[PDB]
């Protein structure tokens, strides 16, 4: 039983020491980070906390966000999970009636 | 998700008139992001009611009211935003909405966790971004790997360095200036001081990063105001995205105006100089240097026609200099002058366009 | 709940250990034999049969060379044509058998994949192990009969070829000794959705008789 | 979290106008410590109301509203804070609120 | 089974004698006072209460103030256990309208 | 037992290699797709 302290589904030495995610024939794999073969293909290397579920702390885990399984309105910029994500809203007014 | 804001009418200085959280009339379902609520080709909502049932108006007394109709100053405030979130379900992929939980509880933990950095290269709109960065007094928060500013810049924005130079689209980072605030410039003093480095420009894959610090990354050209938007150039770059004239007539110019460089011009000046030199402007007043319109094959349009009454610009000697000048927002005026100026007199022009009568047409 | 989901998809997402390109293509081979019962295995190393799992196009190979071109015109469990150095399974017809794959991921992918791979050696069977004492051979011969006349032609289109089902005499019992290709043909094609164990109800359904036999064969 | 003070509107020396309690007009969600609601650059808010649908003004009578235009003393005091703490989950990470507990 | 009274995930023993919480690799461990290693290192020495959840009464436990696992809004000088952490509220009143 | 990670109730190889819906007296069956048999009966493959 491979240890995930911070039980995102996701265990400790890899957030710790490099990992990326990659589809095979239809299938999602996480795979560790290697030189050889994801660096070829273009796969981005993701480190994040061991004991963080989300290291950004926004309410999405580091394997959702790594995996796709999100809320897709957040943006492609915002899925590595050092980046946060978040709302930024404020109200501009158009007109007075009086 | 269910964004319901609090907002507020002042009048003055700081006479509140009424703070309202926003009712059921008023909510918004889904606000993406980028977007607007409602969307931009519809017209905005109506706020107009005070109860928790929306039954009544938002009333004012009598002397706010003259005050209102002689000063004409009424601003609103937003001060809280209430808002859900959906999360994710592992059971059957749906995202569902939590009604309980709010991004009022998460908000402070991202400010109080992560450095915020706000780059407008992209349109000179200002873009911020918070990326999770170690405190070192808090033992929880130094389990996260550690973040140079380089790798943050590259994953923030979507830089790049493809020889070996950072750079987001085509230009370098070195035509980019940085700006902290007291705390974050302090301790990007200190870590100078340890590198023993001067240029921050060759150290940014070993500048240390830390939670709740500040980075404002601008544009080096431009000039900015104190709410850091793009005022105006020097001149010598204003010339520079004007070099490219696509149809010259008495009626207007086309020109291929760099979309950047255009949003610091308040308007344009279209005078006429004599062969020993005279000083006749067409568009004489502040308020007629708007004729810069633009079409939708990115391609800026001015028009001499739209201030000398329907009618093209008038040619008496076709020897003469037609001279077309521009106005920066920094320079340009609102209103007239102490005495009675209507007139473009005291104004920073700028030489964009001058060429001979018969080259035109 | 949440977490219970998540530890499911993870365990079928994860891997940790990288086998290698060549050690997950050879047991990916080893685990589809696992499928077919060791019965028929230790029967085809008895009357000399080898089992090889080659990469590239199976007609590059040693122990098979540039045998005879026009069986290099192939058709598959579908009876849809197909060109040989394209596929990744062949067993051959000699007094040394042999069976020689390629070797692939799909093999614990492709369903497709495999029942072509049970379908050659339902072949093996069917000639090289069965053609020996097949008489009186009436046991197979009567319900392949009930497949020919009955109500929905499913069975006899999932089985038959172009040929037995057009057929429009009854099935003579002199037809197994001109035509003992096309009657193990038949015997190889019901082993494959058999041993393929998704097509196995499959079997059950179009042609619960062939099903029938082929459930009691082995076990028995 | 979810801040709502109970006030009183004051004459005088003791003369108590009235006791309000913040209505959800007047809620604050987050009052981080050394901070301001809302933040000192945007206008303090506005209280108006007494009912608790709100549709209802805060009411002076004449020898009030003489005495007040004479003294000019109307002061304010703060009884009472109701507010909520949000508690951190072992679970997922997520700080909650608990509506149920508070201050 | 070491004994925790007060059920706040950390031994009764070393909330008496003294302890610390170090980060190693990227994993915070809970260690008890040591004087060779964890002065050197500037760690603060820790005592609360063996039977108290929370030993300064606040709403939140010894554990998860020494952890970080907390509101981040809490200060930093709140953040010692015998430092307790609470809101204080006041209204101002900027103006009047009659 | 054959996986089904999106929990659907139907495995995960049917849904990459192409399946069928069919009844065969009153009761509906998912087969994986089979060209021979599914094609001639107009089915669909999924
Ligand atoms: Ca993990
Ligand atoms: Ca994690
Ligand atoms: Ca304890
Ligand atoms: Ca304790
Ligand atoms: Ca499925």
């Amino acid at each position: 039983t491979v240890p995930d302290r911070d039980n995102d589904g996701i265990p400790d030495s890899l957030e710790v020491e490099g990992y990326t995610v990659d589809v095979k024939n239809k299938r999602t794999f996480l795979s560790p980070w290697i030189s050889n073969i994801h660096e070829k293909k273009g796969l981005t290397k993701y480190k994040s906390s061991p004991e963080k579920w989300s290291t950004a702390s926004d309410p999405y885990s580091d394997f959702e966000k790594v995996t796709g399984r999100i809320d897709k309105n957040v943006s492609p910029e915002a899925r590595h999970p050092l980046v946060a994500a978040y709302p930024i809203v404020h109200v501009d007014m158009e007109n007075i009636i009086l | 998700y269910n964004v319901l804001p609090t907002t507020s009418l002042v009048l003055g200085k700081n006479q509140t008139l009424a703070t309202i959280k926003a009712k059921e009339n008023q909510l918004s379902q889904i606000l993406a992001p980028n977007n607007y609520y409602p969307s931009k080709n519809l017209a905005p909502i109506a706020l107009n009611a005070q109860d928790d049932f929306s039954s009544t108006p938002i009333t004012m007394n009598y002397n706010q009211f003259l005050e209102l109709e002689k000063t004409k100053q009424l601003r609103l405030d937003t001060d809280q935003v209430y808002g859900n979130i959906a999360t994710y379900n592992f059971e059957n992929g749906r995202v569902r909405v939590d009604t309980g939980s709010n991004w009022s509880e998460v908000l402070p933990q991202i400010q109080e966790t992560t450095a915020r950095i706000i780059f407008n290269g992209k349109d000179l709109n200002l873009v911020e971004r918070r990326i999770a960065a170690v405190n070192p007094s808090d033992p929880l928060e130094t389990t996260k790997p550690d973040m140079t500013l380089k790798e943050a810049l590259k994953i923030a924005f979507g830089f790049n360095e493809p020889n070996g130079n950072l750079q987001y689209q085509g230009k370098d980072i070195t035509e980019f200036d940085f700006n902290f605030d007291q705390q974050t410039s302090q301790n990007i003093k200190n870590q100078l001081a340890e590198l023993n480095a001067t240029n921050i420009y060759t150290v940014l894959d070993k500048i240390k990063l830390n939670a709740k610090m500040n980075i404002l990354i601008r544009d080096k050209r431009f000039h900015y105001d104190r709410n850091n938007i793009a005022v105006g150039a020097d001149e010598s770059v204003v010339k520079e995205a004007h070099r490219e004239v696509i149809n010259s007539s008495t009626e207007g110019l086309l020109l291929n105006i760099d979309k950047d460089i255009r949003k610091i011009l308040s308007g344009y000046i279209v005078e006429i100089e004599d062969t020993e030199g005279l000083k006749e402007v067409i568009n004489d007043r502040y308020d007629m240097l708007n004729i810069s319109s633009l079409r939708q094959d990115g391609k800026t349009f001015i028009d001499f026609k739209k201030y000398n009454d329907k009618l093209p610009l008038y040619i008496s000697n076709p020897n003469y200099k037609v001279n077309v000048y521009a106005v920066t927002k920094e320079n340009t005026i609102i209103n007239p002058s102490e005495n009675g100026d209507t007139s473009t007199n005291g104004i920073k022009k700028i030489l964009i366009f001058s060429k001979k009568g018969y080259e035109i047409g | 709940t949440q977490e219970e989901h998540l530890k499911e998809i993870m365990k079928h997402i994860v891997k940790i250990e990288v086998k290698g390109e060549e050690a997950v293509k050879k047991e990916a081979a080893e685990k589809l034999l696992e499928k077919v019962p060791s019965d028929v295995l230790e029967m085809y190393k008895a009357i000399g049969g080898k089992i090889y799992i080659v990469d590239g196009d199976i007609t590059k190979h040693i122990s098979l060379e540039a045998l005879s071109e026009d069986k290099k015109k192939i058709k598959d469990i579908y009876g849809k044509d197909a060109l040989l150095h394209e596929h990744y399974v062949y067993a051959k017809e000699g007094y040394e058998p042999v069976l020689v794959i390629q070797s692939s991921e799909d093999y614990v992918e492709n369903t497709e994949k495999a029942l072509n791979v049970y379908y050659e050696i339902g072949k093996i069977l069917s000639r090289d192990i069965l053609s020996k004492i097949n008489q009186p051979y009436q046991k197979f011969l009567d319900v392949l009969n009930t497949i020919k006349n009955a109500s929905d032609s499913d069975g006899q289109d999932l089985l038959f070829t172009n040929q037995l089902k057009e057929h429009p005499t009854d099935f003579s019992v002199e037809f197994l000794e001109q035509n003992s290709n096309e009657v193990q043909e038949v015997f190889a094609k019901a082993f494959a959705y058999y041993i393929e164990p998704q097509h196995r109800d499959v079997l059950q359904l179009y042609a619960p008789e062939a099903f029938n036999y082929m459930d009691k064969f082995n076990e028995q």
